[PDB]
């Protein structure tokens, strides 16, 4: 059950999500059952770090929500050559490994140096040039931006 | 709510409920005792007067009708809370009272520790000392035994002491503080001790007619001390549950006796908590603070 | 188009074309830059283009534009459509119930007679001065962080002492300065019904 | 902000007089979208004024 | 020299308001000379 | 007039003792800057170090975000030309007495709008602090600051009050330096401070790392790398930074070489290394190669 | 800036309210009346 | 997951246990930002209470 | 279209007061019913007797005109307020003034009581208006922001507490505490010099030479547009009973239905023996506390009062 391009169909544009189950089949099928699930409606971007990264996906919005298929979390499935080299790496982060939840990722440029600190496991095939307008938006102090942008819809590929 | 407490003039040191529970002492350096009635709207009605220096311990009967008092102005005193109005002044104590303990349904006695280099027995009727233990230095925490049999004692040299009343000799001493003792309290077991110390530690004990000679059984993490050196005191819950403490962080420590989990660290105060009230029937707490108020949380 | 998921090995797209309907190849050892991706740009200042949550051009940002969330910024045409009512016993139609007001009452009544009294001891001048009053204790927590500054701790509490003002001092500074009067409001929007131009007849009537 | 006292009591009428004037109708009646001509119905009042002095 | 606004117009635009942006690329726009 | 919490200014001239003492007079003086009264706090810097107060406005500091007292910016704390120019920041602060009074008002009326916590402006936007910001940055707190003048009695013998000088007895600094009569107004205007033109040589002397001459010359030589080194470390140095080509880590001579798939990416990787991109903790240095 | 100029006519004068009394007609009053 | 207080605000009226107020959030650290603006201030250069 | 709008009766001159020598610019009743106040161009204040329309007295403290003037319900005070520049306080025990505002920098075009708090709030042709202190005399906030006369100031205890209408032709609600305008409403073409607050419906009707408009606390919103009435509208009133009287300049007076917005009668009275016809329009207007009364101050110098018709029904007079 590998979802292969999940659409979440943002308030500002779409965005669809590639996600390489044989490099990141773990958190492969909690994207797909997760955007299956549609418990992401209302998710308001809990990062934006201009040009560098964007971040969402969380039930609180905060920073301090976020649960998965598993329980709360679970480990990572992490890759020898999946970088986040460049923009639309989609890889769930973690403040502290094997801690992987609900709230996404998803990259504005090279950031290699999360590589190894979150499992890269695919990438936007959709919606790039409104993940670069997205990362453009101004935001407050702690990159809950001043715009209050959720997805419209949030499902799988077929 | 929040329910803060003001109208003192200084730091608030001393705080404890009616053995009712229907109105609450709190009192500090401002040399009188404010009351207050807990509920409603925490209403603020009589304050007693007279003790010259800072009101080091108010301690209730335990019923709740009497009220001693030992101020550091060399006395201890006795006062009805009916009226207010002092019953003793229990004098001769040599320096400054620290501590005052009141024996809980034996007959009328306090036991009281003080900056004099003795613990003191006194009675409530005849004015007159009934017993005093020299061990060297001056005493700032006293307890009893819950057969008023043995008297609890934490001073400067970290070693909990306890005398025999009748054998008159230190009865049992017990060591693993890492530094002074600052705060002792009887469960209502009538069994464990609890000790707070501002050596970061603080530690459990169960004096019993057996024990098992080494009775060092909990410890909890968190209580602080700084240049202040303020006095810190703590508490069991009513139920022997949660461990109640305050500190110079501007913390106060909620942990539980089984799990030994930080149950809480609140904040929300200003000053450095001086005492910690539990509620003898309700989940209400009052915060005595050196920022010149009170909070009283309830959970 | 992109090459299949695991049959993509070898290949590094340059071009956004390789993208096909867009993609990055996290594992192609390359910065990918499908549609516009990966670059930071110029700095230009248009400013967040926003879209309401139904997909339209939310140009009441540009009204509301520099002013916070409590301005109510009429400039929608579902302003001016009359709105129909009935019911002298809707909740519409219905003042709030005075404890609100007897509360709106206190506050206003409260926060006024502050304002008052400082703007009437104005006109004490003679200010039977009232003495300093206690001493300030703060905590305060720099910014600067660093083992070498404040000798090695992460925090300083700090005494405020208010300095005695001498009595007979006369007034230090030159207070009546006149310079024009500071740029408005963002102005409003002008919600006018069509306005009709009038026959020259008219006109010289 | 200086009171009206007695020296500027005619000299206070008229500017109250021909203020409400201006407002009143040159343009709260208009519909002389140009540029309404104020200041010519100003100059018909006050010779109105003079004429009915000179009667 | 004693001239306290004289000079507010040879030296600066003399009380100033920048124009407000608003959804467009303002910046590297620039304009050529006399 | 203003109303305050508490000053803005460096450590340096903030303080060492743990518990610094100042007292505080309500319109107490004139914001050279605001122009207007201000209030006015009193700190005791040292041991017998003179005691500092509050020098402007803290509006007349949220504009700029500098020191209220130290007059350097609270960041970096380099000459606020620098810092400015660090960020390639260019203000349009008014400068006649009627455009600046004019100025400051509907600057108050601005700041009025603020939470309190950051400067007003382009001050955000050109917080990309630049490793040349970073590097002329100073590192320890250069206390001399709170040592008093020099003491005049005293510089030609005169100081007859034994020890108590009121000012450090030492020899006075020839005033031909240009490092000596630097107008507060301007230090704070931005207008010629020789010690920012100083600190402009300083950091145009600097070392930074040199550009070769022929496009081709796509091989940059590393040198100082050391055998705790691998491939994939040099790479994961080089490695989204652009695309690298090939490297050559040269452990017959301790040092590497990148050949690269794009040049400006070789030139972010290797001019934003120099000397400085370490990694375990050895200093590498970014150079073309041959 | 609040200057300490000053005038004749502010000085303090008539500092209580007269409440309208009782008999008078108080709000009471013309809560109840036809 | 359950109840958790917004960090950022100061004025929390229900009486949070240890990890309901105190739980750490989720994400890297914004290194756009100088040691001055990645630390808590009430004041413009560092906070005060 | 609407539902079908309540039948009111009609109403019908019946008295005629006469003793003011100039345009008489405002009118008000007193609390418990005895007396009406009216304010002149002659520089009078009269007190009349609201049963007989017998003058109890004139006082004479203004230099020009009175342009208006209010009666406090809390306290024996009369506020009234010219064109000198001058808010006075007249004390009802002495009838006597004991208080006077200073500030304003020309016309003070009207002025207006907090029912709860003590304090006034005036309009004026500097284009502000002024929050004083009743008992201290002095300014607690000076609301700015239109750029012209402000012709027009009410105030009431819900929220925003403060609605002034101007003749740049824009209506502001203020923040009273706050003291700055929360909103601004453009809709108006002319110049609103008459704006009214239902007595219990959370909603308040704003008049012009275009139209009179509805709308609705406390972001006010549109409600409805009323039309029919194109002269320059000098008052509107509104009873308890959803009669909205809307009084003109040229004379003419309308009544409307304030729910539908269907304007039922259209009064058109006759001017003074000895007037020009030109001299023909109304200042004020008000409705008594008994609300069965209407009286209005005119152009030419007379309180013309108005009663409610009592033989008439809804087969006389047909709604259309």
């Amino acid at each position: 059950w590998q979802p292969p391009n999940v659409y979440l169909e943002t308030s500002m544009g779409i965005i669809v999500l590639e996600l390489y189950w044989k490099h990141a089949p773990k958190t492969c099928k909690n994207f797909a059952e997760l955007a299956r699930r549609g418990y992401y409606n209302g998710t308001k971007f809990h990062r934006i770090i201009k040009d560098f990264m964007i971040q969402g996906g969380d039930p609180t919005g905060t920073g301090r929500g976020g649960a998965s298929i598993y329980g709360k979390q679970f480990e990572d499935e992490l890759h020898p050559d999946l970088k986040f080299t460049g923009a639309g790496i989609l890889a769930m982060a973690n403040a502290g490994p094997d801690t992987n939840g609900s709230q996404f990722f998803v990259t504005l440029a090279p950031t290699q140096w999360l590589d190894g600190k979150h499992t890269i496991f695919g990438r936007v095939c959709q919606g790039i040039g409104m993940v670069n307008r997205v990362g453009m938006v101004e935001t407050n102090s702690q990159d809950r931006p001043v715009d209050d942008v959720k997805i419209i819809k949030a499902y799988p590929s077929g | 709510p929040i329910m803060l407490l003001s109208g003192h003039e200084g730091e608030v040191y001393c705080c404890k409920f009616h053995p009712n529970g229907s109105t609450l002492a709190s009192a500090g350096f401002d040399r009188l005792i404010l009351l207050w009635n807990v509920y409603g709207d925490c209403d603020n009605y009589a304050t007693l007067k007279g003790h010259s220096g800072a009101v080091m311990e108010l301690h209730y009967n335990t019923d709740g009708s009497m009220l001693f008092s030992a101020s550091t102005d060399k006395t201890v005193a006795v006062w009805d809370s009916e009226t207010g109005e002092r019953v003793k002044r229990l004098k001769g104590h040599t320096s400054f009272v620290n501590s005052c303990y009141p024996a809980r349904r034996g007959p009328q006695l306090v036991c009281t520790g003080s900056d004099d280099g003795t613990v003191k027995l006194w009675d409530i009727r005849k004015k007159a000392a009934i017993q005093t233990f020299q061990n060297t230095y001056q005493v700032l925490a006293v307890t009893f035994n819950d057969t008023s049999d043995q008297i609890i004692s934490g001073g400067i040299d970290n070693d909990i002491k306890v005398w025999d009343l009748r054998q008159n000799k230190l009865t049992y001493t017990m060591r693993g503080h890492a530094d002074s003792v600052t705060g002792l309290s009887l469960s209502s077991e009538g069994s464990y001790l609890l000790s707070n110390a501002m050596d970061n530690t603080v530690r459990v004990w169960d004096v019993r007619p057996f024990a098992p000679k080494e009775r060092c059984v909990k410890i909890f993490q968190g209580n602080v001390h700084n240049f202040e050196k303020n006095l810190l005191r703590c508490s069991w819950s009513p139920d022997g549950s949660k461990i109640a403490a305050g500190s110079a962080d501007r913390f106060v420590y909620v942990w539980d006796t089984t799990s030994r989990r930080i149950l809480y660290k609140l904040p929300g105060h200003a000053g450095s908590i001086n005492e910690v009230a539990f509620h003898p029937d309700e989940p209400i707490i009052i915060s005595a603070s050196s920022d010149k108020r009170l909070y009283m949380g309830e959970i | 188009e992109p090459p299949p998921y695991g049959y993509r090995k070898g290949w590094i797209p340059r071009l956004l074309e390789d993208f096909g309907d867009g993609g990055a190849f996290p594992e192609i050892h390359v910065a990918q830059y499908p549609l516009d991706m990966g670059r930071k740009k110029k700095m230009s200042n248009a400013l967040a283009i926003q879209v309401d949550s139904e997909g339209k051009i939310k140009y009441d940002a540009i009204a509301r534009q520099g002013q916070s969330k409590d301005k109510v910024i009429y400039s929608k045409y579902t302003d001016l459509v009359p709105k129909e009512v009935m019911n002298a016993d809707d909740p519409d139609l219905q003042r709030p119930d005075e404890e609100a007001i007897k509360e709106i009452t206190e506050k206003t009544r409260v926060a006024l007679e502050k304002s008052v009294s400082q703007k009437v001891a104005a006109a004490m001048p003679v200010r039977a001065a009232d003495k300093l009053a206690p001493a300030q204790y703060i905590r305060y927590t720099p910014s600067q962080q660093g083992v070498a500054f404040n000798s090695g701790a992460k925090q300083r509490v700090i005494r405020m002492v208010e300095m005695q003002k001498d009595p007979m001092e006369p007034p230090r500074f030159k207070i009546n300065k006149k310079i024009p009067r500071g740029p408005p409001s963002p102005p409003a929007p002008v919600m006018h019904s069509p306005s009709r131009k009038m026959t020259v007849k008219e006109q010289q009537e | 902000a200086k009171t009206v006292t007695k020296q500027r009591v005619e000299s206070h009428f008229d500017l109250e007089l021909r203020a409400a004037v201006m407002h009143d109708i040159l343009d709260m009646m208009p519909e002389g979208i140009k540029q309404n001509k104020a200041r010519t119905i100003l100059q018909h009042l006050s010779e109105a004024w003079r004429c009915w002095k000179a009667n | 020299r004693k001239r306290k606004r004289g000079v507010d117009y040879n030296a600066e635009i003399p009380f100033e308001k920048k124009p407000a942006l608003g959804f467009y690329d303002t910046s590297e726009e620039n304009y050529q000379a006399l | 007039w203003e109303d305050a919490d508490f000053p803005i200014l460096c450590q340096t001239c903030l303080g060492e003792n743990p518990y610094i003492r100042m007292t505080k007079e309500k319109y107490g003086k004139e914001c050279k800057i605001c122009a207007r009264p201000f209030t006015v706090f009193r700190w005791c810097p040292g041991v017998r170090m003179r005691f500092k107060k509050t020098e402007v406005c803290q509006t007349c500091s949220k504009l700029k975000n500098v020191c209220q007292t130290c007059l350097l910016d609270l960041e970096y704390g380099l000459p606020i030309q620098v810092r400015d120019a660090g960020l390639s920041f260019k203000d349009d602060m008014p400068k006649s007495d009627v455009n600046k009074e004019y100025y400051t008002q509907n600057m108050e009326r601005e700041i009025s709008n603020s939470d309190g916590t950051r400067p007003v402006g382009m001050l955000g936007k050109a917080t990309s602090t630049s490793d040349m910001l970073l590097k002329l940055a100073r590192t320890t707190p250069y206390y001399k600051r709170n040592r008093p003048h020099i003491c005049s009695f005293w510089v030609k013998g005169e100081c007859k009050r034994g020890e108590e000088c009121p000012y450090r007895h030492e020899k006075p600094t020839d005033p031909d330096d240009p490092l000596a009569d630097q107008n507060i107004k301007d230090r704070y205007y931005g207008i010629n401070d020789p010690v920012a033109d100083k600190l402009l040589k300083r950091a145009s002397t600097m070392p930074r790392l040199d550009p070769p001459e022929d496009k081709t010359i796509t091989t940059l030589y590393v040198g100082g790398l050391g055998d705790t080194i691998t491939e994939t470390d040099l790479r994961n140095h080089f490695y989204q930074f652009g695309e690298i080509r090939t490297i050559t880590v040269v452990q017959r001579q301790q040092c590497a070489f990148i050949q690269f798939a794009t040049r400006q990416a070789a030139e972010v990787a290797a001019e934003k290394s120099f000397n400085k991109l370490i990694v375990n903790g050895r200093r590498l240095n970014v150079k073309w190669g041959r | 800036q609040l200057s300490k100029q000053y005038s004749s006519r502010d000085l303090p004068s008539h500092t209580k309210i007269k409440y309208r009394q009782t008999t008078q007609d108080a709000p009471e009053e013309v809560r109840n009346r036809d | 997951t359950g109840v958790h207080l917004d960090p950022a605000v100061k004025e929390v009226q229900y009486n949070p246990t240890y990890e309901t107020m105190f739980a750490p959030e989720f994400g890297p650290e914004n290194p756009f930002r100088t040691q001055q603006m990645a630390a808590p201030r009430n004041m413009l250069s560092g906070y005060a209470e | 279209t609407m539902p079908k709008p309540q039948w009111h009766p009609p109403w019908k001159l019946y008295r005629v007061i006469s003793g003011h020598l100039g345009w008489v610019r405002c009118i008000a009743v007193e609390p418990g019913n005895q007396w009406f106040v009216t304010g002149s161009a002659d520089r009078t204040i009269k007190i009349w007797d609201l049963a007989s329309g017998k003058l109890k007295l004139s006082l004479t403290g203004h230099i020009s005109t009175v342009r208006g003037v209010i009666v406090s319900t809390r306290s024996p005070y009369l506020f009234s307020c010219g064109e000198d520049k001058q808010v006075k306080c007249w004390d009802l025990e002495y009838n006597k003034v004991i208080r006077h505002y200073h500030g304003h920098l020309s016309a003070v075009y009207g002025l207006d009581l907090h029912p709860t708090i003590d304090v006034l709030v005036t309009c004026s042709r500097d284009s502000t208006a002024r929050i004083w202190d009743v008992r201290t005399k002095a300014s607690v906030h000076t609301l700015s922001g239109h750029t012209n006369a402000v012709a027009t100031v009410r105030c009431q205890a819900a929220e925003p507490q403060i609605i002034t209408g101007s003749h740049d032709t824009t209506i502001r609600l203020w923040d009273l505490v706050a003291g700055k305008t929360r909103v601004t409403l453009t809709n108006h073409k002319k110049s609103v010099r008459a704006v009214v607050l239902h007595p219990r419906h959370y909603t308040f009707a704003s008049g012009s030479p275009d139209n009179i408009k509805q709308w609705k606390f406390p972001d006010g919103s549109f409600i409805q547009n009323l039309s029919g009435h194109n002269a320059i509208i000098n008052t509107l009133t509104v009873n308890s009973d959803g009669v909205l009287v809307s009084g003109a300049d040229n004379g003419t007076m309308h009544l409307w239905d304030w729910r539908t917005g269907y304007n039922f009668q259209r009064v058109h009275a006759a001017v003074q023996p000895g007037s020009l016809d030109s001299e023909s329009g109304i200042f004020a207007c008000a409705f008594d506390q008994s609300e069965s009364r209407l009286l209005t101050a005119e152009a030419d110098k007379t309180i013309k009062v108005y009663r409610e018709d009592d033989t008439a029904t809804e087969e006389t007079h047909p709604v259309s």
